[PDB]
RNA sequence: GGAUUGUUGAUUUUGUGGGUGGUGGUGCAUGUGAUGCCCGUUCUGGCGCGCGCUACACUGACGGAGCCAGCGAGAAACUCCGUCGUGCUGGGGAU
């Protein structure tokens, strides 16, 4: 069954894109970068190092093309920098060009909504709490906290629950950006790790531990 | 607000927004 | 001012100059000790929340205590500075007696009054034991001259309470705290060198003017060749 | 049991204390093999010696021969166009046609 | 006696990376 | 004495590691002797250094900086020791005041009604005007 | 009892290399990348940006992405085995030519910067640091079975192979042995690009893998196998 | 008895406090909505195809010593003894 978030009772993954840097700026409205559009964003007064959509194309990529979301078992929220939540279908197949992703986001964005002839990509009203699963436990990956097994991290927790991480999509930032929803920070590796290897890494422990394979 | 601010300054949070190491430059040297 | 700062303008230089207080000071007479005491509970809470660890807090602590017991001989690493303001025999140590030291008594300044100011510093040792040296490593290295000199009160004074009480509780602290080899150097592993790359962002596949002048100086010495030709 | 004898900074530069003095030296710029030999011999630092295992006179002593070499007698031996062109020669290709 | 070994450890005394997500320099 | 090695718990290590770890903190015990006399005797080797520990809670920031280093790598071959052997009280206090940097002082949000105790809120309790 | 080593202070693990062949390492074959240069300024031939000029060319634009390749590079890169030095990456052109990534390299996130690198490493042949300390991407001769280690396990990564854990994989090759895996960067074709040189293929997942997915899902099991963490 | 304007007359000026996003947009509901959502002015400039030679050191670099040719009429490489030392180093010699 394609989860939703309507549905709290499945054990499932919620990987939450947090503070995720997707803006439309129009001189017509086109997604802000780093590199594309660095005398507008000056003009904005917003820093072009914290305007990078790039980093969350590939944790999406690597999220929607795990295993795991395959297997039905996973679901995907993008909470963006300026305060907006978007919660991404698990059969949502985002361009692989980064390019087109943008395009998609401008409209998305604009329209609130991109429906196909359900919706496949929804803006949607926070706070993440209430869409989250009624029993579930939040974890972020925090560099300083100590280094777990994520395996044995998911395995020790219960069955009927669900575990969240907020994975932070920054180049560079303090790790609180769900310090106010979460009620524990964990390190998944001694040695600092991108969002997308993060997150690839943890999601690969969970098909290990359900036996997604 | 404020307690947060309070437990900054504890942890060296040094407002001039600098750190208590950085204090220990020279210190010694003279 | 906010005494939770590991550095301020004026608690810094005041804690720094009023440490120098509590160990350079004879603490010789009453009135002195009585001085130290109340410098004590300042110290104590100007980190009442930091928590910090102030080494002449102990020192202070070592020498009033064994003040008023004059030497036993059995604390020869301690430097007293007046043997004669030893506590009689005859004191009651069951008496309802003010611990809180007047500052209006200090320029007046007897067993009574010695006894007091004993009570006001041993019941400052008590919260600094429960707060501060509890959570600190070396807890045990630190209660170890400390509990020895209340073991001396206790067999000296059998009905004096504060020191077996607080002797209980240092005994509770220790039981739990679990005294293993300390692991600093632990260090998370270091990740192979890292470099950018060098290049060009439009690749090509004085120094334009130069080449200008070569590539047309070979077209005209080829055309003047095949024109004289 | 009381016996009392890998790098050092010599003119703010690092020179590792495992290298023979001379060659030590040498790495120094402005400093060659023969400079650092007569440095070394004026030092009264025999040569065979490893910059770590030199004391302190010594190495002060090197410091000194060296800051002041006149005063310890060391040798005095140790111590737009191409527009113009291009535009000459435009003027002569375009005269050519 | 300071002096003197403080003239000592002058000589003895030695004067004076990207990590996750971060990019090479713009140019 | 730092840091012993074989009292480190690793992730990777399995239950019965876990296991034999545990047994082996309960049984530890202090070996140094105080009142030995020669020093080759004092079986202070086997200790630890838990001391230097509490000094990086010190209340003086630079001194608990300089405990700190131990915590830190031995990147540092040698400190120059000439520069913190002349150190007193009045060097200290004179050394604050002359600060290369100079902060904003900041204030106490918590309010006491009374400063000294009497014979609601007091600051210090214990000692009375 | 076993004495400690004289420096604990970390040292980088030493950066693997194609002349040192002992080391048990990690090799990813990233098979078949497309990676083509051609004057419009020389411009890293892609799917969307160059269709017309392509076809001009004759070759299909449907494998034309030099984006699958890049996302294979920057999760092998970012991945913390190449953090722990015990992995290189080799690329097989599809027009025949093998790159070797050194492993300190940073191929720039954006991949418009990316493709920059490419038609510049194509051209001169190497990438230099920006210190100019290190050749980072260099063209090395082909076969690749020579700059391989002296003994080292072939596998492919193939969906008709039968499912195998990676994890209980690794545990049970040897340990002077290291392990290539041909990653088909390829976005659509038949799974013998590397058949000549490998001796057995392995599937990795019921489920179709992309190049990116499936080669960060083995190097993470790894891990698991080594404990690198 | 002139704060201030450009002559003028209490419109301002000064010091301390201090509320305001609004000639703001975009959609929604028969214009209206304590609507949802977020957040300017005028000029001045703007190569392709090919050769030959030198390097990337320890079979090498440097300091000494030893020495062996044949062409043609308006020596080196090399050998002996020393220094150096896997470090873009005592290789490289452009600027």
């Amino acid at each position: 069954p394609v989860l939703t978030s309507k549905d709290k009772i499945t054990k499932r993954m919620i990987v939450v894109l947090a503070m995720a840097s997707l803006e439309t700026h129009k001189i017509k409205y086109v997604l802000l970068n780093c590199d594309d559009h660095q005398g507008l964003l000056k003009k904005m007064g917003r820093d072009i190092s914290e305007a990078r959509p790039d980093i969350t194309h590939q944790c999406l990529l690597t999220l929607l093309d795990s295993p795991i979301n395959k297997a039905g078992k996973l679901q995907v929220y993008i909470q963006t920098s300026r305060g907006i939540l978007i919660e991404v279908n698990p059969t949502v197949r985002i361009p692989r060009t980064f390019k087109r992703f943008s395009g998609l986001m401008v409209q998305l964005l604009h329209k609130l909504s991109i429906r196909s002839v359900e919706k496949l990509l929804k803006v949607i009203k926070n706070p993440i709490t209430d869409h989250l699963p009624t029993k579930c436990r939040k974890v972020t990956l925090s560099f300083d906290a100590p280094v777990i097994r994520v395996q044995d991290y998911i395995e020790k927790l219960d069955d009927d629950e669900s575990i969240c991480v907020f994975v932070g999509a920054m180049a560079r930032g303090k790790d609180n950006f769900a310090d106010e929803y979460v009620d524990e920070k964990v390190g998944l590796s001694n040695y600092p790790l991108s969002a997308s290897v993060a997150c690839s890494k943890f999601c690969h422990g969970a098909e290990d531990a359900w036996n997604i394979l | 607000e404020l307690e947060q601010q309070r437990l900054d300054r504890m942890n060296g949070m040094i407002e001039l927004e600098r750190g208590v190491e950085d204090l220990d430059d020279g210190f010694w040297e003279n | 001012f906010s005494t939770s700062d590991q550095y301020h303008l004026v608690i810094t230089p005041a804690l720094i100059l009023m440490s120098q207080f509590l160990e350079q000071i004879k603490f010789n007479s009453l009135k002195r000790i009585a001085f130290g005491a109340v410098l004590v509970r300042i110290v104590s809470q100007y980190q009442r929340i930091s928590k910090r660890y102030i080494p002449e807090v102990v020192y202070f602590f070592q020498k009033i205590l064994l003040t008023f017991i004059v030497k036993p001989l059995d604390f020869e690493n301690i430097r007293l500075d007046s043997y004669e303001l030893g506590l009689p025999l005859d004191v009651d140590f069951t008496k309802k007696r003010s611990t809180i030291i007047p500052l209006h008594t200090l320029s007046t300044m007897p067993v009574d009054q010695c006894v007091s100011v004993l009570l006001n510093v041993m019941e400052s040792l008590d919260a600094t034991i429960s707060t501060v040296w509890k959570s600190l490593p070396a807890f045990n290295e630190i209660i170890l001259p400390i509990q020895q000199l209340l073991s001396a009160y206790t067999s000296k004074y059998s009905d004096f309470e504060k020191p077996r009480n607080i002797l209980n509780k240092v005994e509770k602290l220790t039981k739990f705290t679990e005294h293993i080899p300390l692991a600093l150097q632990n260090h998370k592993p270091v990740s192979i060198p890292t470099h950018a790359p060098k290049y060009e962002e439009n690749f090509n596949p004085i120094n334009k003017m130069k080449a200008q002048l070569k590539k047309e100086r070979k077209f005209t010495m080829k055309e003047i060749r095949k024109d004289a030709k | 049991s009381l016996v009392v004898q890998h790098i050092l900074r010599l003119l703010n530069t690092n020179v590792d204390g495992n290298i023979k003095i001379v060659y030590a030296l040498t790495t120094i710029k402005g400093v060659g093999r023969r400079y650092s030999n007569l440095v070394c011999k004026k030092a009264d630092v025999d040569l065979h010696k490893r910059a770590g295992e030199l004391t302190q006179e010594e190495l002060e002593r090197i410091v000194q021969i060296m800051q002041n070499p006149t005063h310890y007698k060391i040798p005095a031996w140790f111590l737009t166009l191409a527009n113009n062109v291009e535009s000459k020669l435009r003027d002569d290709l375009e005269r050519l046609k | 006696d300071k002096k003197a070994r403080r003239r000592t450890l002058r000589f003895y005394t030695s004067k004076i990376r990207f990590k996750g997500d971060d990019d090479i320099p713009y140019k | 004495m730092l840091h012993n090695p074989a009292f480190i718990s690793n992730p990777f290590q399995t239950p019965d590691q876990v296991a034999n770890l545990k047994t082996l903190k309960e049984n530890y015990v202090d070996p140094f002797d105080v009142h030995e006399s020669d020093p080759e005797l004092t079986h202070a080797l086997d200790s630890s250094l838990w001391e230097l520990a509490s000094l990086m809670e010190h209340y003086h920031p630079n001194v608990a900086t300089l405990a700190k280093i131990f915590a830190q790598p031995f990147k540092k071959l040698s400190y120059n020791m000439e520069d913190f052997l002349d150190w007193n009280y009045d060097s200290l206090l004179n050394a604050e005041s002359s600060r290369k940097l100079k902060t904003l002082p900041t204030l106490e949000f918590e309010a006491f009604t009374n400063v000294f105790d009497n014979e609601g809120n007091v600051y210090l309790p214990g000692v009375a005007w």
